[PDB]
RNA sequence: AGGCGUCGAAGCCCGGCCUCCGGGUCGGGUGGAGCCGUCCAUGAGACACCGCCCACUCCCCGCUGUGUGGCUAACCCCCGAAAGGGGGGACAGCGGUAGGUGGGCAGUUUGGCUGGGGCGGCACGCCUCCGAAAAGGUAUCGGAGGCGCCCUAAGGUCGGCUCAGGCGGGUCAGGAAUCCGCCGUAGAGUGCAAGGGCAAAAGCCGGCCUGACUGGACCCGUAACAGAGGCGGGUCCAGCCCCGAAAGGGUGGCCUAGCGAACCCCUGUGCCUCCCCGGUGGGGGCCAGGGAUGACAGAAAAGCUACCCUGGGGAUAACAGAGUCGUCUCGGGCGAGAGCCCAUAUCGACCCCGAGGCUUGCUACCUCGCUGUCGGCUCUUCCCAUCCUGGCCCUGCAGCAGGGGCCAAGGGUGGGGGUGUUCACCCAUUAAAGGGGAACGUGAGCUGGGUUUAGACCGUCGUGAGACAGGUCGGAUGCUA
RNA sequence: CACAGGUCCCAGCUAGCCCGAAAGGGUUUGUACUGGGGCCGACGCCUGCCCAGUGCCGGUAUGUGAAGCCCGGGUACAACCGGGUGAAGCACCGGUAAACGGCGGGGGUAACUAUAACCCUCUUAAGGUAGCGAAAUUCCUUGUCGGUUAAAUGCCGACCU
RNA sequence: CAGUUCGCUCCCGUGACCCCGGGCUAGGGGUGAAAGGCCAAUCGAGGCCGGAGAUAGCUGGUUCCCGCCGAAUCAUCCCGCAGGAUGGCCUCCCCGGAGGUAGGCGGUGGGGUAGAGCACUGAUUGGAGGUGCAGGGGGCGAAAGCCCCCGGCCUCCUGUCAAACUCCGAACCCACCGCCGCCGUAGAUGGGGGGAGUAGGGUGGCGGUGUAAGCCGUCCACCGAGAGGGGAACAACCCAG
RNA sequence: GGUUGCACCGUCCGUCUUGAAACACGGGGCAGGGAGUUCGCGGCCGUGGCGAGGUUAAGGGGGUUAAGCCCCGUAGCCGC
RNA sequence: GGGGGACCCUGAGUACCGUCGGUUGGAUAUCCGGCGGGAAGCUGGGAGGCAUCGGCUCCCAACCCUAAAUACGUCCCGAG
């Protein structure tokens, strides 16, 4: 599938249609300073049997399109709807 | 599951245990102190068969006054006289610091560390044979075919244990055997493990045959160490 | 673009040296005044000079770890009441911490539907047609198929055009290349299954564009009537926009599939907040998008039990009973044909209509707080679709015998070999050595050989525990009516 | 089941194997003609091929590999992020089958008709040798032939599918 | 006689033999010539007491009378299928005040079943006519070709079809409006609250499935939860509540 | 009122179950015992007090043979 | 009994930091213990719910004792 690099989009802060380019989201890992993640450390220490669910191989065959459009004039990114799914995502200017 | 015979074995139980008073004695040197710098004679008083020890023992008497227990060697004879210390002559029965020995002489009774007693090459049969003498060790080849290092000052016995070649006569008998382990209290008879049953041995089952592969990883915990134990080979070379 | 030089330079001699022995650096010595470039070539200029450098290398000082060798003084081992002596030795042992291995030892899981259960399959999440009974709804391991995608165009809008197939005519050119005329209600096409809708289009070819957007309402469906987290769809208000002359159209694909809670995490975007106040780092919170649970309204999860145990179920199998007769056994209708001619002496194709409950199967209606199995022995009784014994009819019935059929159930229908066998096969006799029902008659009558526990062996399958409607040896039968 | 006999494995002593929370202990008043651990199982003749798979053993140049330590960033200090060092273990290489276990298939085969027997070649490590065979192993099965009986789903001998 | 005995028969009887007294090994442990055997009539983990009145969706039981109304076994969801929750159906109390509709007549709309039919899509016997049609095979001819048939494709006639066909098409069912009838101010339609039970249904008519029995839905009539009078007895059939 | 005769009728009791006289389970007789209890929280209804207020808790005093009886107790809780 | 001082004293493997186990509502912010580190000490030190800096407030650990209001009933009066 085919998608723009640029495409003239409405601008919340703007308010206003400009030009936005199109990203795509870089996932990062789990931050250890997180409340979440400070509470698993927590719990995983001493004696004990595993305190969590462990899935195994449990994956979509294909994941939705997590895209940001940033505003070329403000700078500032946001979102388009909800995301589709597409085995091939490919970026063209055009 | 159950225990093993093995680990059974570790807790002392009677079943286990060694009758050490139906037996002549410990069998150890006379105190380092009093063959070190000086030579004492002793007179072979009696030879007795011990009920566990696998050769004849003998009874010295010494000029000090001390009765002793001995490994006698092939050819002792009763009211012989026999030398322990530095200054004695090389001759079968006598007991010399390794040091004294010529090379290329049989030895028995060897002390590990001088002055402990004796721990090697004490079996019926047996013997030792002194290869080279150096000012920091002697090395001397034992029955197992291991050339082994030991102070120069350990204290042996020349000549070679009696009683020697019982392996040749068969014990024919199942009684004969009874007999024999019973003298020490030898665990027997002895069951299979393919033919125990699964709660009891890693190779029980109905089918008597082992499921696994019979050669034992030395990492293995107690209760799994059966069957080859590390083995670097099995079967005929 | 000038720099060096008694602030001692060219041109030869060898000495040590590194090194692509390219070629360069340098101590000593006769030496006593000269040597490069701006000039040009090189993509990038000076071995003119002043500086930070990168690429290998060694050396002096300081620190830091790793490996090896050695020492004894901690520590460990032996002798000895002790004294003390000997051996090992900063290892080992011990304490703390970090990873691996680890059925040696434990707690657990190993789902459900199911014409019993298991194997099989998913009827376990969705979409179309029929079932479905002309409003709505309606089930089965009912029938026939599809989905777990793809598309920056296959999305929005505006303009223009009309398809499949056929007929007649044309250079290579034929069945099919590329054309010209006519007929042509869609017999073409739609991104994809099916259904429906679409012809001055929703199809084909072009122009511009991103409404496949932001902040929110009400409503229908999943889920009728009649409750719903999540999800999909419809009608609108505002913003900023696309196309068009304008009306008018645009909140993805012509409508119906192509997907998913809590907790946690990632990203965007602005705000609130963190224990007496204030700043900094960091944390928490509200809103939006995303990572998946297919057992698809969302536990993370392998088997044996024949040593088994418990609570139940005739809601559910094996024997027997009950319903049915597909199958089984036994009759009938028609008559092609075979029988020297002759359909019916005898056989009787291809078709069609029945009887019994004596084989097997199907169902799951009674019986799982217990109705003891196959076979044999003993004993009693009944049906005729009759094997012999009594009496008859037809005959392709000379006699002796045969083939078909009718009435007839009073009597008989026996003895042995292998095999647990019923049965079947075989032997010698006989008039014949008929088939069946009675809880597959009969274990409060017997026997216990087979079958179906607990022991064991072989073959095959499984890593294993084990399993085998595969063989094989052994394996209890209660009673005072 | 055991048994005498066979053979394999660990261990030179503060060992090997084992009980335990530890202290200490069993084998041990022991010392390789010994202690401990498997399998077969008197006696006679013999025990063939295979190390790819699982397991065990040795090496481990190289990759990965936790904490700790070091370096740079970050924090007025930490939390935190990136890199270096990196043991064991895995990857990797070799031995090992009286360790667990395996020892098929075709292309074919010709000469006489079947037979195909010697015999040559490829998938993966090798393609079952000496022996035994309808067997406590054989489905078809009461296999076929011979003996035993008048009659044989039995028994004995043989054949090999 | 005995919670393992008695008789006959049988086996070992100088050895791995039989027995006695004093000792040690204790429960995931002991002991085991290996049978999961034995460990005080108990052993695939002993006994005693305590946790403990453990838990179970599974089985059984639950005690006085009369009076009034009176069900359900069917939809969605659950490791759900012998169990639960939300609904539907029952009952009791209260607010509201002017309507409501099980039956019928007429009208305005919707439908695609039974039946029928070939106008589409797919099947279907033969005959006639037209087409060289990549058919195909033969006669004919060195070769290019014609002449025969058979086949393919169209029109017609003839003889037959469809749960996943329809040019047509009822009975009949549903929504709404007017009216008759009935109910309702002694308070309906409707709204709020409290308490449930029900999640195995059966017979009968119809539809899909099956040789049939049967299985699976649908219709709400009867038994379940129903007396009396009959069918000889009979759940379900007739009269009757 | 006890027993008995005649005519007609009537296949016990509890229980699971669609279905019980059942060849489905519990049923020799009699007497006695025997199974929706208590607390905490919450939703409702029947009645009574007060009312933009309501109500105390622990505890204190008086009196009493007595734990009965009288008064105080606004912390606290709910509502506005 | 009161005023002044410029001199002296005021608890160490302790407080505290890192890590591991247990425990806790204690949540980066409960308490106890092990291991490895470890001060100031009056010109001093500690606490104020993630860490650090400044202000403010409140305190002086690492030594010891303490009646009454309370828990119980083998037992004794009294009551239902
Ligand atoms: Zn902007």
């Amino acid at each position: 599938m085919k998608y723009p690099k640029q495409i003239r989009t409405y601008c919340p802060f703007c308010k206003k249609h400009t030009i936005h380019k199109v990203e795509r989201v870089k996932k990062r890992p789990r931050s250890e300073l997180s409340a979440g993640q400070r509470r698993f450390r927590r719990i995983l220490k001493g004696y004990g049997g595993f305190p969590r669910p462990k899935p195994e191989g449990r994956e979509k065959p294909v994941k939705k399109l997590d895209l940001r459009f940033r505003c070329t004039e403000c700078g500032k990114a946001h979102t388009r709807g909800r995301g589709f799914r597409v085995k091939k995502f490919e970026l063209v200017e055009g | 599951g159950k225990s093993l015979i093995q680990q059974r074995r570790g807790k002392g139980s009677p079943t286990f245990k060694s009758p050490s008073h139906r037996f002549r004695g410990a069998v150890k040197y006379i105190p380092l102190n009093y063959t070190q710098e000086k030579t004492l004679r002793g007179v072979v008083e009696e030879i007795m068969h011990d009920p566990g020890r696998t050769a004849p023992v003998a009874r010295v008497k010494f000029e000090n006054g001390i009765e002793k227990l001995i490994i006698a060697p092939e050819g002792l004879l009763v009211g012989q006289e026999i030398y322990i210390g530095p200054d004695a002559p090389i001759a079968v029965g006598n007991t010399l610091p390794l040091a004294k020995i010529p090379e290329g002489t049989y030895v028995y009774n060897i002390e590990g560390i001088p002055g402990d007693g004796g721990k090697y090459v004490r079996a019926g049969g047996t013997y030792a044979l002194v290869v080279s003498r150096e000012p920091d060790k002697v090395i001397v080849q034992l029955p197992s075919g291991e050339l082994k290092a030991f102070n120069p000052m350990c204290r042996a016995t020349i000549g070679v244990v009696a009683g020697g070649g019982r392996l040749e006569k068969p014990l024919v008998k199942a009684g004969k055997a009874y007999y024999k382990y019973k003298a020490r209290n030898k665990f027997w008879p002895t069951p299979r493990g393919v033919k125990m049953n699964a709660v009891n041995h890693p190779f029980g089952g109905k089918e008597h045959h082992p499921g696994k592969p019979t050669t034992t990883s030395r990492r293995a915990p107690p209760g799994r160490k059966v069957g080859h134990i590390a083995a670097r080979r099995t079967g005929r070379r």
